[PDB]
């Protein structure tokens, strides 16, 4: 009865591979070639011949575990608070295991979610005091090395404007040889409105999102452009390609939220259970993330 | 900090689409241009000497003789690499002459270097001709390449 | 840091069962209830077997080395892969082995956490009481036995 | 019918795979 | 990993993939430099152009 | 392969005359593990249990009880390998070498590949055995200019955290002294479950020539080196003593047990000498070889070795 | 390996057997303590006894400066034997237990020194007489430091009554919670040490 | 046996000398 | 249950020191 994820809608089926693991770390190396210097001419006797170098990096990815705790009430004492049509004391918000656990795993999947895209935890809506994580643990909008394109306040409400930027960004990505691949774009529902208006005496023929789906279609080798609209996001737009040599989710088996054994028992009527849930998994390679900041100021 | 190899992990993959000024990196080990023709000695390492002038030292007796780093008269070699696990540095004698990228102290091509106590290059005993200007890696590491043609007044 | 015993050369001798158990690396207390009160939070520093202290900025407040009239709590364990530290509250008592200013420190002497973590002898803010001498484990590091009891 | 409550988390990952699967089957992009 | 050591195999082929792609350089802008500046070029003999110079 | 190498065909039919380590001896069939490793280290994890304080009194009602913590240990073993050049006489020229009673240039001191590995192993082999014995590669007699080994490379002389005795200067003719040190040593020892194994002595040949003296007037039929046996007799539970005599040893006196599970040896599997494959070639008739070896593996627990040293000055 | 964690079967083989070391050096000694210098001992109940710390029985001691003199620490045994008042049980094995350092001087060649006797040939001739030429047994324990102990080996005089339950045994509770960590909790009964009065040789020798 | 390359030769001389090892011990009678 | 189990503990350290004695050999 718990819904789906919406996170699985921003990522192909390729491109996850889930693991098992509760809380550690994997590791991956990488090798790379590079020339030292100009090539040596082949001329009558010489033994002195340019290099070529090679390096290794190696790349780790963090997993964390995370329990929340929950009130209910005991199996053996539901008969006494059942009611005509409800089940459970409305006067103290007290609830029944199965309807409890259900409303918190669906509460937890949200936080997952947020995570996932923002690439940060936390519980206000303001987005401060959120909770320190571990380094190699990033989201897609806070991942680094990355393509970061600021629209100035001033220019908040001139798509062309930002539409400028977009394309800088979109000039400044580097798909190597795996441009032919789908893309995938995020926006805010404000974004997504600014967006059907027609194409800038203004013109009548084409939309901002007809002339946003082309530009991306000129590096994707005209590959699908899929455009989703997500809530969480404010001012900010999201532009990455779909192709699991590039970015790669890789999530822990127990990642979704999983009930623990311990519950605890008193002479009241009133329990408590626990929920496990891990985070991390998200790996993605340099300059590949287009990341748009429109400054609200 | 200092060493070869960052022992920090890199958070990403890396983008391998570009083929330009990918060796000015602290990692690259050896000589730009080397012959299968030259002399390459290893000796137990005193301190990190890599990429820089070393100069042989001396205990009391009771161990063998190290390399540590070092310049001006007392110069014997350059460590172009080293082993970590080992501590064994590989030192070319002053007597073949060597091609890479040196560490410089805190400069244009065809400027003459010599090496310093700390074995680090500087600017003007002649010991080596920079090809380049300095590269800067961190706050005060600073590599160029230089090409060493021994002693010379 | 903790656990510093991984980097060895050759096997301990595992027959004395005497002088076996004043070490840096046993974390918890002596004698512990099991409905003592622990809280993990994050840490900056090195508080393992010190006074912690909270400190607030944006993030989530962390907890540091630190005593006086700031003391939230003692810290008795510490996960280095997760950076968190388990702490318990001044208000829950505590009885083990904590880090002391010197080795000046002798059984019956009222001791009081400074500003640094450390225990030091003494009016006083809390009821620490050593219950043995100073060890001296290492050149600067000193293990007392110590019963902490609430606040005065 | 799991055993224990090893058994019940790893039928509880199975589901949420064959889920995921399931998703994408239906999915129309 | 720690000396940046590789098989022969593994070599070769990142060595002939970095070749091809200086080849790719030339054949299009004419010159020989490993810079990202373009300076330090090699000399190269007359007679020898590529399509942009 | 032997039809296109003639080094390897040579080595395989003198590799069966190189005589074997004298190290063996100072070991048991079930002490001795081969390793497949050339440089590197391996770890292995030893738990051990401690009390924190007093039981608690089960009296009543109690909710806090003495605690029982653990440790882990990780001892790490260094792998070295090291390597050594002869010259010798290239194959085809030996004809114009061939004495009528020897083949070789007794003049500058030229060998066939043969006879020059087999004694180049001969003398690597000797390099190999003082290192085990004494902890230490050097090739000066007084032991001075070692050559700098990794952390976690130890033989039986210089093993930390053992029993460590000094003779003065001024007793070191007097055996009642050295054996008094022996015997404050062998009480220090703490061989604990591990009592009953045959024990081992290894003593310089200025010892061993001590040890015949009478006792001490004089005790007929009874000797020093009886006098030993039966001291160390008493803590093996009654096994076998074994004495042996080193020339490499100096005013030292070493005593461990044979036991696997105190003192084990995991030597790498290419410990002993072993030839190139890369053969340096020139125009004349002088061509160079080159011989690898490896050396680390010995690991022992702590307390369980006396070592006596007779101080000279 | 970080945090010190061992699975229960291992974590509790461990724990058993620093247990069992402890019930040995109680009954051994008398005493409970984990310092090596036998202070901060658990203040136990009277009527509990150890073979060192028995009371009413024969004590002797050894001068310091004769620390290393075996024919003076052979007077002493010799002075605490004939004290020994074993009456009418005395046809019984005896039973000898010293310290290592100890162990090491008795093998040495009875003293001009004679020959094919060593000290512990003597001293088992010197038990032998009082026993009733008996079995003399002679054992060495490094809890003992520089102590000499002497006791028949008979019912009659000195007997041990353990409880069934003085070797450990585990709880039945096991703390639990939400993590991976659980507590586990052993059990072991100290006591039952029964002798008769002046039957117990003590020697201890004075060091420094 | 007839070894077919260097590295097999090698792997024959260390099973040489561990034989040669078992076969010292054998013999030995101490 | 775990009170059978106790005594079976205590009735096989009991075995255990019975067959100790009937193996020892001063």
């Amino acid at each position: 009865e718990v819904k789906d994820p919406i996170m699985y809608k921003w990522f192909s089926p390729d491109q996850i591979e889930d693991v098992d693991l509760q809380m550690g770390y994997q590791k991956t190396v990488k090798w790379d070639a590079f020339l030292n210097a100009n090539p040596t001419t082949i001329a009558n006797e010489v033994n002195t011949i340019s290099t070529i170098g090679f390096s290794s990096e190696v790349v780790r990815l963090n997993y964390l575990k995370l329990q929340y705790k929950f009130r209910h009430l005991k199996q053996t004492s539901e008969k006494f608070y059942t009611s005509d049509s409800y089940i459970g004391d409305i006067n103290n918000n007290l609830l029944p295991f199965a309807q409890a656990y259900k409303l918190a795993s669906s509460e937890i999947i949200k936080l997952i979610n947020h995570f996932v895209l923002t690439g940060t935890v936390s519980i206000q809506k303001d987005g401060k005091n959120q909770k320190r994580l571990l380094p190699n643990m990033y989201g897609l909008l806070n991942m680094p090395e990355q393509i970061k394109e600021e629209v100035a306040s001033g220019d908040k409400d001139k798509m062309d404007k930002i539409f400028e930027k977009i394309e800088a960004g979109l000039s400044k990505l580097e798909l190597g040889d795996e441009f032919s691949t789908p893309m995938m774009v995020i926006v805010d529902p404000a974004t997504s409105l600014k967006l059907v208006k027609p194409y800038a005496a203004a013109s009548s023929c084409e939309k901002w999102e007809d002339v946003l789906i082309q530009t991306i279609k000129a590096i994707n080798n005209r590959e699908d452009v899929y455009i989703e609209t997500s809530n969480l996001l404010k001012h900010k737009i999201l532009i990455y390609p779909l192709n699991s040599e590039l970015i790669k989710f890789k999530p822990s088996k127990y990642m979704l939220p999983t009930p623990n054994e311990q519950v605890d028992k008193d002479s009241t009527d009133v329990a408590h259970s626990y929920i496990d849930f891990v985070l991390g998994g998200l790996l993605a390679t340099r300059k590949t993330i287009l990341q748009v900041n429109i400054k609200q100021s | 900090a200092l060493m070869k190899n960052p022992q920090q992990d890199s958070g990403l993959l890396s983008n391998s689409i570009d083929f330009r000024d990918q060796n000015l990196i602290f990692s690259n080990s050896g000589g730009v241009c080397t012959s299968s023709k030259d002399k390459i000695e290893n000796y137990p390492a005193k301190g990190y000497p890599y990429k820089r002038g070393v100069k042989l030292s001396f205990g009391d007796g009771t161990t063998e003789l190290e390399v540590e780093a070092g310049g001006g008269d007392d110069l014997y070699g350059v460590c172009s690499d080293i082993d970590e696990f080992s501590g064994m540095a590989t030192v070319i004698p002053i007597t073949n002459n060597f091609t890479g990228y040196l560490t410089l102290k805190k400069v244009n091509p065809g400027d003459k270097l010599n090496f310093n106590q700390h074995g680090e290059l500087e600017k003007v005993s002649v010991n080596a001709i920079a090809l380049s200007k300095a590269h800067k890696l961190t706050e005060d590491l600073f590599i160029v390449l230089a090409s060493v043609f021994g002693n010379r007044a | 840091m903790k656990n510093p015993q991984h980097d060895a050369s050759l096997l301990s001798n595992s027959n004395e069962f005497r002088d076996k158990n004043v070490e840096f690396f046993a974390s918890g207390g002596t004698r512990t209830s099991k409905f003592d009160k622990l809280e993990n939070h994050p840490f900056l520093g090195y508080p393992y077997k010190r006074g912690v202290k909270r400190v607030i900025q944006h993030y989530e407040p962390h907890v540091e080395a630190g005593g006086g009239e700031d003391l939230y709590g003692i810290c008795i364990d510490i996960d280095e892969f997760s950076k968190t530290a388990t702490i318990v509250p001044i208000t829950n008592n505590f009885e083990g082995y904590l880090v002391a200013k010197d080795s000046t420190v002798k059984v019956k002497d009222k001791l009081i956490f400074n500003k640094d973590g450390a225990l030091e002898k003494v009016k006083a803010t809390i009821n620490a009481t050593a219950l043995t001498d100073a060890k001296q484990i290492s050149n600067e590091v000193y293990l007392v036995k110590v019963a902490v009891f609430g606040n005065k | 019918v799991p055993i224990n409550f090893t058994e019940f988390v790893q039928a509880i990952s199975n589901t949420y795979k064959q889920r995921r699967i399931q998703f994408y089957e239906n999915l129309k992009r």
